[PDB]
């Protein structure tokens, strides 16, 4: 690995500089190098890893959607034949996106998840695993699609089981996991009623626990609750 | 697109 | 070159798809491949080449400025020593930026400029040459800085001489060249009075020629004139 | 930063 010669602390430092410069590909490469040092990640380091890859894959997903829409219009009746270029370029972007997802999943499997014993780290990584299988599922069209969807579901479900046992209903990791699992149900699993039920239950249980929080924790939790509310407004 | 965690 | 096996027309098609997907690195690679086919570029193709590289180098320049500011603050009195990481990462971004500028300048030298005989193509390419030497000058600190600045000046001056002889004062290429040469004077050459004089003269001569234009040409020219006015407001 | 050509 090209980061093998750089100190762990220097990789972390540079990941933070890359974030400030909005150089998210660099950020992700620095954080991959830090993970590959083999030590567990702190809370702040886990969130650097997540931010970096979320931004990289977010740009790829947005580009893939643009190209997929153009390709679908090319296959309408009355559309002029333009050759293989749209499909080829959509496939190029798709393959890169799949490569980034495989990279993240590989870091989680070797060996972030197996070393994560505290609920806050284990739930975080299992949520990531569900997310990156979900991004694979967004572009999947073949004979492994059902298994990719089930891999996302299984990771989210394990994270949910731990989070419900070990975290309060207002914990931001628990809330963000429930938010993303509800999106999985709505957008991937063709289960809009499950998505709505999960979002509503998550919101209501967090509401009832806000009274226990400091002002700063209240701000953290209500920000994610608003995303659940935004989705419920979209979906109902 | 529904909002996922930011 | 990795684009050597792709048809020229397919590279152009994919550059336009990459623009729609905001994949400007891909856009630039497709357009480099198209240039390397060895045929002259049409007006539309020249503007695809320019847009692609402007966006790539624009992101690098913005990141370089962020990192340079952090580095300069690290060298204040009272600033804690944090090691070589800020300088190293600023140098990494700087080297990539210089690489993109060298790539563009290489395309112009081999062989876009020497084959460009019409004023609209020749001025466009000489303006590009001035621009990419200007971006090199923004990060230059060593013994070649004066020569980099003179290379930008010389390219802009040749473009100006052709544009004044061969184009009307409202031509958007002529206007954009004058705009960028004025920025060169202000930001690179420590010549704010020359920058102001060039912007004012360019604006006033375009004003007096607007009456000759169609509604669509008037919109094209006045858009660039507004940038000249914006700078004059900033500078005076 | 002055505006250069967009
Ligand atoms: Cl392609
Ligand atoms: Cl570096
Ligand atoms: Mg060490
Ligand atoms: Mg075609
Ligand atoms: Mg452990
Ligand atoms: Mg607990
Ligand atoms: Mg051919
Ligand atoms: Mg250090
Ligand atoms: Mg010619
Ligand atoms: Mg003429």
């Amino acid at each position: 690995g090209a980061m093998g010669s750089m100190e762990r602390a220097s990789l972390i430092q540079k990941a933070k500089l890359a974030e400030q410069a909005e150089r998210y590909e660099d950020m992700a490469a620095f954080m991959k190098g830090a993970v590959e040092k083999g030590e567990e990640l702190s809370n702040e380091e886990r969130n650097l890893l997540s931010v970096a890859y979320k931004n990289v894959v977010g740009g790829q997903r947005a580009a893939w959607r643009v190209l997929s829409s153009i390709e679908q219009k090319s296959n309408e009746e009355g559309s002029e034949e333009k050759g293989p270029e749209v499909r080829e370029y959509r496939e190029k972007v798709e393959t890169e996106l799949q490569g980034v997802c495989d990279t993240v999943l590989g870091l989680l499997d070797s060996h972030l998840i197996k070393e994560a014993g505290d609920a806050e780290s284990r739930v975080f990584y299992l949520k990531m695993k569900g997310d990156y299988y979900r991004y694979l599922a967004e572009v999947a069209t073949g004979d492994d699609k059902k298994r990719i969807i089930d891999s996302a579901r299984s990771a989210y479900q394990e994270a949910m089981d731990i989070s419900k046992k070990e975290m309060p209903p207002t914990n931001p990791i628990r809330l963000g996991l429930a938010l993303n699992f509800s999106v999985f149900h709505y957008e991937i699993a063709n289960s809009p009623e499950e998505a709505i039920s999960l979002a509503k239950t998550t919101f209501d249980e967090a509401m009832a626990d806000l009274h226990t929080l400091s002002e700063d924790s209240y701000k953290d939790s209500t920000l994610i609750m608003q995303l659940l509310r935004d989705n419920l407004t979209l979906w109902t | 697109k529904a909002k996922s965690c930011t």
